[PDB]
RNA sequence: GCAGUCAAGCGUUCAUAGCGACAUUGCUUUUUGAUUCUUCGAUGUCGGCUCUUCCUAUCAUACCGAAGCAGAAUUCGGUAAGCGUUGGAUUGUUCACCCACUAAUAGGGAGUGAGCUGGGUUUAGACCGUCGUGAGACAGGUUAGUUUUACCCUACUGAU
RNA sequence: CUCUUAAGGUAGCCAAAUGGAUUAACGAGAUUCCCACUGUCCCUAUCUA
RNA sequence: AGAACUGGCGAUGCGGGAUGAACCGAACGUAGAGUUAAGGUGCCGGAAUACACGCUCAUCAGACACCACAAAAGGUGUUAGUUCAUCUAGACAGCCGGACGGUGGCCAUGGAAGUCGGAAUCCGCUAAGGAGUGUGUAACAACUCACCGGCCGAAUGAACUA
């Protein structure tokens, strides 16, 4: 490696106007479903994000304690920290969490059986090994070959029930990973729908 | 160079017509106009033409039989200052200005070698642009002649660092905090030892803040306060050399004190608790505020840029003699202090829990407003001189704006790519300057909430800043020994 | 699952846990290969050690986030006395922890073991099992300082008494040095000792007794001081919450007599500070200690402060002692009863 | 159970009469059982044995330094104290690679009996845009298990790494051929975003391409740590 | 692994020419057990019935040691290979998984390519895809397809 | 140079009875399942030339 | 790894290294006698169960590829050295006695009196005695050591090298 004034030196830089110009356009911008992208400008994105969240990340308590100090035989801790106001505000924050707790098992009574097979002592079956397929490592390879292979990937979906027939997951990954791939669904078996159903999901999905 | 990109085919299309003009048609429809002010009162209808915002001014100063000119909004959804009516009754929002302007700071002076070592604090004199004082981690401190950017006596006396500094109010004064264990007391003139140095608290200085001068009699000096990482705060007298009262609520180190408006000292320490202190009980504890689930950085008052400055305005004509100088000091603070014609002293605090907790100590013990919003911890906090925002920094590289009467979100400052180490003001409430981890530092202007100026210098890391009373000059100080002035 | 939780397997310091979770594979995985086998053979061997020490941790750790009671979604009342003896927030923290270096060892796996397929010959594997190892061995040397919380915990939450809220119970409850103690001795069967200073008992001990071919439960609980309230012990505060979130009666127990160092206004103070607590509950109280000095001797203006604690709408002031145990009997038969007419009044609702 | 019971027990009803005098006896044998220990125990158990006795020597040795160093007797602002953290390229002249290793051969066919596909072995930086082409087209197979995005760079000043996204490969030892394919080899210089950092050009404009070189062989273990040339 | 930090020591003699053990800090993505539905190109053959033996790097049974080991159950460790280690479902593939019994369903070696087979060697037939101007070949995919010993010496098992 | 999201309630208007290759029948063609039945198997035993 | 030179083998038997392309010895006609090389001398096996001074015990020593690898270290295994210390003003090992006064030092707290903790770690009387090495009490108590001292009487300790 030949001993260079290039390298150390500084590549690519920006202009602190021009991250003023970009930190607004994220403001503006404005997705158009029928427009689609075909490159995305080399940017240093960390800095044009970051947007006002209202709330803030929870506290580092272990900072200020420890654990062999918050419980054991070393243990500097004789007084809970924040603790309650007053005696009054203890007797209200308990009566409504005791009822908080009684709702739950009179709602998780209702979802269910599962206890009462055990009680009864017995289990339930095996799940059948066809309603995995598929799924299995084979075909899920298979699928990430053809995405990565593919330049526009097209999807096509069950005009039937459509919704359940999607499946997310894919197109969450294809936008974070690939957004260069273009993306776009096909209805079809619209033989066995009417007319309007059809005319209605893509009104729907466009 | 990574660019702002072209103007496309049409784009230029678009700009080659002829358009607008600013026009003002006319302009008279009869609108009707409320009055507000922002402190409490309505005052009731009026219906004119329309007409410039300079004329608004000579339509109320009648009316309300002042010569006092005055700012305006509209429309508070939107909040926004016929350029109104353009955006299209107008509810509109009158309020003081005092009236100034404070210029953007924009070129360097050349930079001052001096020092062998990174600079820690910087501080102004008070009275006049041309003296400020800076402590190094170099066992000098140095004070500047600004004017000709050139040292005016170069000041020796402690063995070890010099954390921070302070000018007194008065400005007879200069204090000197140390990592070794001592206060100096200075003379800016003679720059000599008076008398044999500060002995008392058993660890390192941390904050350093005078007793302000409508408290201290007509023809006394002004008492110091010194905290310490052993966690006490001792009072210090100037004449007698001697402190009278040792204070010891804190278990951990105090991170900063002040000395408040009505007699009351304010610690923010390290054991998560903030003390209210009463001088006259002699050393006592009044009310101890408890918040925070990390230890407490900082502790800003409202008042605290008046007491600072104590008497000197931004001419810094002279008080003639101390019992003017008690009216002058008395004066200044009642510009900011009655505010609905009472003495409503607001406290706010910076802490590693990534927020800042809004307090009033003599009205109520609970906290009234929690500001919650940066990721990363804050560090320094500010009022504005007239008690009307807050800012803070922060080291998640931003500078949040929150309104300092009830604690509500404004808007960010953005800009700034490593961390944000503190912020100071300019005295008319509009310019704001920032100093970072990175080299440059930044003024932001307060009204449209935005960048006013980028201005870099240094080599290296940036700890302190500070702008002038006046407002010609700003200070720099850090890591690359250079300190740099600052001016239009 | 519900009321004790003694059965979680042990969990060793990062040290030693590592110590067997690497040493299990070298045992249990065959342990010989030769570099001129074929390219398929050396890739399969480093592949299934790689695999079955990434399992070996993710085990261990299912195991300890499996056993751990789940401190909210349990009952109001454990809820709180885990905060109150472990820390609620270091006991989720420590647990988050160890549920986080679950995941990041799967993922260390699954990655190494993917570029461990390429691998095209014997030094390039090795190198890939030992690089793999060794970020699992990083993770879980950064877990040192919970997992020895977490071994402490266990043992102590294994030692807790078993209560039911639900449960007919009573608390019984006051001052340090008064009684109260002796009382649960000679009511029941247990253990708890009787020795004369101030927090001999330091967490809620339990015993059970029949009456009415019926069990009920006593507890024992160490002792309250009347103090500005915003700030008392672990402790103490076990106590408060026992006498917040359980049902039940209550036994209030006044040592009025000289002894005990502590004066007995400060015992009403006590418990009108305290009446708050009380209005679910049923109430008595019980005079400890009379055979020497007895409520009828009093002065007057003291003995008005008892008919002070009588105006509280529901209790009743019963004499009491551990000398003659006939008059201890009394004391559970008033204090069921009233009970049992409230069950019952809440039952035929 | 409820509380501390066998300590109850033991304060109570008291230990095991000979109970003193096995436990000083252990620790008086202890010592034999050291040696003995050291003397047998082959293979591995004798190993591990030996490397926790030197840990146990060295600790012993830094108690009693530091009882001997107790028994005789830079600079920052106050917010920042009270916490903690030529032209020469730092690798030039690394080894150099064949063009026989890196490319394994593929061969296609019912009968294996075509060669002409080539896989990358070493590892890839390929790009923001990818795809690949179509199976008959390809040729030069960069799978998709050796594709890295992001680095591991590391600053010769502060001494702090971080986890940055690569930009791009420019210069490549061993030819032009890998650098044009995108092997990140050792010795390989790669463009960095440097944004955590916060690095700015007096100027005033902040940077966000710094090159950095490469210092492991990432073959060997999964991670493609780097060095800023500064 | 890379980049450092401390320093018992090497470096002919040696503190501060360069090396340098045991410790130790940096992230590889959120500190509140949330999910985290991430399955991302093994270009090379193994897999199973029958049956034997060996190793121990011990899953179970035997005897010990240490743990907040009260019991009960369990975890970790020592000697230990005497003796056991199963039944099924799944090829839109199974380099695995699940549920069921069980004291327990430990890991390996020599395997059982002439004892018998199923995929793959693997040729002639045929179709679909990709490539080729074409003959044809392959990024593929699908279907049909004869190797049949012992009577010799030895070993082994019984027999004079 | 300018420019593309209307169809609405369990089966619709429509076109020379149907809206079709989701094609009957046939097959030593390839593959999955169910009943019946069984020494395929648990687990092998016996008999004839 | 690629260059340069000189040996050895290939065309070459024989003695030794249990066996062997490259290792130690070695000028091949056929015989006899003598003396040796390298290697050997318990028995197999020709030749000392020779002589002399030391070292080593391995619950599967070693008899060696050596001027390496697993290697750097772990051991209350043995012997010989080196450099500092301590000692008839009594060492080392044992028992016996002392180990105290300001004081229960300050904050901390339900209770912490040298010994759950955090900051200091000082003065006095001393032959000597830490604002305490550990066991131990809810707290104190009692015991212990580190340090003095009496009894006993002459060598002993520590760290390295081989
Ligand atoms: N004279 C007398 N003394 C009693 C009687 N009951 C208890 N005591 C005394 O109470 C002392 C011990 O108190 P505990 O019974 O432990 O009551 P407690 O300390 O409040 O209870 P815990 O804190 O839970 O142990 C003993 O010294 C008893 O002598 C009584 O009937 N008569
Ligand atoms: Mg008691």
């Amino acid at each position: 490696v030949q001993p260079d004034r290039r390298w150390f030196g500084n590549t690519r830089v920006i202009s602190q106007d021009a991250l003023q110009h970009f930190r607004s356009a994220l403001g503006e911008t404005q997705k158009d479903t029928y427009q689609v992208l075909l490159r995305r400008n080399k940017l240093p994105m960390s800095l044009l994000e970051e947007k006002d969240a209202d709330e803030s990340p929870k506290a580092r308590i272990l900072d200020t304690e420890s654990y062999a100090d918050a419980f054991g035989p070393k243990a500097q801790r004789k007084r809970p920290r924040l603790a309650a106001s007053n005696l009054e505000d203890l007797v209200k924050a308990t009566n409504e969490d005791i009822t908080k707790y009684e709702e739950k098992q009179v709602l998780d009574a209702t979802l269910g059986g599962n206890q009462e097979d055990k009680e009864n002592g017995w289990t339930s079956a095996a799940k059948e090994a066809i309603f995995s397929k598929g799924q299995s490592k084979r075909i899920w390879n298979e699928l990430y070959k053809v995405i990565d292979s593919s330049d526009v990937v097209i999807h096509v979906l069950d005009a039937r029930d459509p919704l359940g027939t999607r499946c997310k997951s894919v197109e969450e990954y294809m936008k974070k990973e690939t957004p260069h791939k273009h993306l776009i669904y096909v209805l079809n078996k619209c033989d066995l729908v009417p007319t309007w159903v059809a005319a209605a999901w893509v009104k729907h999905l466009s | 160079s990574t660019l702002i990109p072209p103007p496309s085919k049409k784009q230029k299309k678009e700009a080659q017509l002829p358009r607008e003009v600013a026009i003002i048609p006319k302009d008279l429809p009869n609108v009707s106009i409320k009055f507000q002010a922002l402190d409490t009162g309505d005052n009731a209808l009026r219906v004119p033409g329309a007409i410039s915002e300079k004329q608004l001014e000579e339509l109320l100063n009648q009316l309300n039989g002042t010569s006092v000119p005055y700012t305006f909004s509209c429309t508070i959804k939107a909040s926004d200052p016929y350029s109104s009516l353009i955006k299209p009754q107008i509810t509109l929002l009158y309020t003081p200005r005092a009236v100034f302007k404070v210029k953007p700071v924009t070129r360097s002076s050349s930079a001052i070698a001096g020092h062998g070592s990174t600079i820690l604090c910087s501080a102004f004199a008070p009275h006049t642009s041309s003296r400020m004082v800076t402590g190094a981690g170099d066992n000098t401190a140095r004070i500047w002649d600004c004017d000709t950017q050139t040292p005016m006596h170069t000041l020796k006396g402690h063995y070890n660092w010099v954390l921070c500094v302070s000018w007194s109010p008065d400005g007879e004064v200069i204090a000197t905090g140390s990592m070794d264990n001592t206060i100096r007391l200075w003379d800016p003139k003679s720059g000599q030892c008076l008398g044999d140095a500060l002995r008392g608290h058993s660890k390192w200085i941390t904050s350093l803040s005078w007793e302000p001068i409508h408290l201290v009699k007509p023809g006394s000096k002004p008492r110091l306060a010194s905290s310490s990482k052993d966690g006490t705060i001792k009072i210090w007298d100037t004449v007698s050399r001697v402190c009278q009262y040792t204070m010891s609520g804190h278990t951990n180190s105090v991170s900063c004190v002040k000395w408040g408006g009505q007699g009351l000292l304010y610690s923010g320490s390290h054991d998560r608790t903030v003390r209210v202190w009463d001088i006259n009980s002699q050393g006592r504890c009044i009310n101890i505020l408890k918040s925070h689930a990390h230890w407490v950085n900082h502790l800003s008052l409202s008042t605290d840029y008046a007491l600072r400055i104590g008497a000197f305005d931004h001419t810094g004509k002279k008080p003639s003699t101390p019992e003017e100088a008690q009216k002058k000091a008395l004066e200044n603070y009642e510009k900011i202090c009655k505010k609905n014609g009472n003495s409503e002293e607001m406290m706010v605090t910076a802490s590693d829990d990534y927020t800042m907790f809004l307090w009033n100590p003599l009205k109520s013990t609970k906290p009234i407003a929690r500001m919650t919003g940066h990721q990363k911890l804050v560090n320094h906090v500010a009022f504005s001189p007239d008690g009307r925002y807050i800012v803070s920094a922060s080291f998640d590289n931003s500078i949040k704006l929150w309104d300092g009467r009830d604690g509500k979100f404004i808007s960010t400052f953005r800009g700034h790519v490593a961390s944000v180490y503190q912020v100071a003001w300019s005295s008319d409430c509009r310019l704001l300057v920032s100093c970072s981890k990175d080299t440059t530092l930044k003024v932001w202007d307060v009204r449209t909430r935005k960048l006013s100026v980028d201005l870099p210098g240094h080599k290296d890391e940036v700890y302190t800043v500070d702008w002038s009373v006046d407002g010609k000059r700003v200070c720099s100080g850090g890591k690359d020994k250079m300190v740099r002035l600052w001016t239009h | 699952m519900q009321l004790s939780w003694k059965d979680i397997p042990t969990v060793a310091p990062a040290n030693d846990l590592l110590d067997i979770v690497l040493n299990r594979t070298q045992r249990k995985t065959p342990t010989v290969i030769r570099p001129g086998f074929k390219i398929t053979r050396i890739r399969a061997f480093y592949m299934r050690k790689v695999k079955y020490t990434g399992e070996g941790f993710v085990e261990k750790f299912e195991d300890i986030l499996k056993g751990f009671p789940n401190i909210n979604d349990v009952h109001p009342f454990h809820r709180d006395l885990m905060d109150t003896l472990y820390e609620k927030n270091h006991y989720k923290i420590s647990l988050a922890a160890i549920s986080r270096a679950k995941s990041l060892v799967e993922q260390v796996a699954r990655d190494y073991v993917r570029l461990l397929k390429f691998g095209q010959s014997l030094f390039q594997c090795k190198q890939l099992k030992r690089a793999a190892l060794g970020r699992m061995a990083t993770i879980v040397k950064k877990l040192r300082d919970p997992l020895a919380y977490l071994e402490q915990v266990r043992q102590h939450i294994g030692r807790l008494p078993s209560i039911d809220p639900n449960t007919r119970t009573l608390l019984i409850c006051g001052y340090p040095n008064v009684g109260k103690s002796s009382f649960l001795r000679c009511i029941t069967k247990s253990d708890v000792d009787v020795q004369p200073y101030a927090f001999t008992t330091k967490s809620l001990y339990v015993g059970h007794f029949d009456y009415k071919y019926l069990r009920f439960q006593a507890i024992d609980t160490p002792g309250i001081l009347d103090r500005p309230t915003e700030e008392m012990n672990n402790i103490e505060m076990q106590s408060i919450y026992a006498i917040a979130h359980l049902r039940s009666c209550v036994l209030y127990f006044m040592d009025l007599s000289e002894q005990c160092g502590f004066t007995i206004e400060a015992q009403v103070k006590l418990f009108h500070s305290i009446k708050p607590l009380f209005a679910n509950k049923s109430v008595m109280v019980v005079i400890n200690k009379t055979d020497i000095i007895r409520p009828e001797d009093l002065d007057e203006e003291r003995a008005q402060l008892l008919e002070s604690v009588k105006e509280v709408p529901g209790v009743e002031i019963m004499t009491s002692s551990c000398q003659l145990e006939e008059n201890v009997m009394e004391v559970r038969n008033k204090a069921c009863e009233k009970l049992l007419a409230s069950r019952i009044e809440n039952k035929l609702k | 159970p409820q509380n501390d019971y066998i300590e109850r027990h033991i304060k109570q009803h008291g230990k095991r009469l000979d109970h003193e005098e096995r436990k000083r006896k252990r620790e008086a044998r202890e010592s034999h059982k050291i040696s003995e220990r050291a003397q047998k125990l082959t293979g591995w158990k004798g190993k591990q044995f030996a490397k926790k006795r030197y840990a146990e020597k060295v600790s012993m040795r830094k108690k009693i330094k530091a009882h001997e160093q107790s028994k005789v007797k830079d600079a920052l602002p106050t917010y920042l104290l009270d916490r903690e953290q030529k032209f020469s390229v730092p690798l030039p002249k690394v080894r150099g690679i064949s063009e026989e290793e890196m490319f394994k051969v593929i061969k296609t066919g019912k009968s294996r009996s075509k060669s002409w596909k080539r896989m990358i072995t070493k590892h890839t930086f390929v790009g923001e845009g990818f795809t690949r082409r179509p199976v008959k087209m390809e040729r030069i197979i960069r799978p998709s298990a050796l594709r890295q995005k992001k680095a591991n760079v590391t600053h010769p000043e502060l001494g702090v790494t971080v986890f940055l996204p690569i930009l791009a490969v420019k210069k490549n030892p061993q030819s032009p051929m890998y650098t044009q394919l995108g092997v990140l080899t050792k010795g390989t210089i790669i463009e960095v975003n440097v944004s955590e950092l916060g690095m700015v050009t007096a100027g005033g404009k902040v940077v966000w391409g710094k090159y950095a070189q490469v210092t492991n062989e990432p073959d060997r273990d999964g991670c493609v740590n780097a060095v800023l040339l500064v």
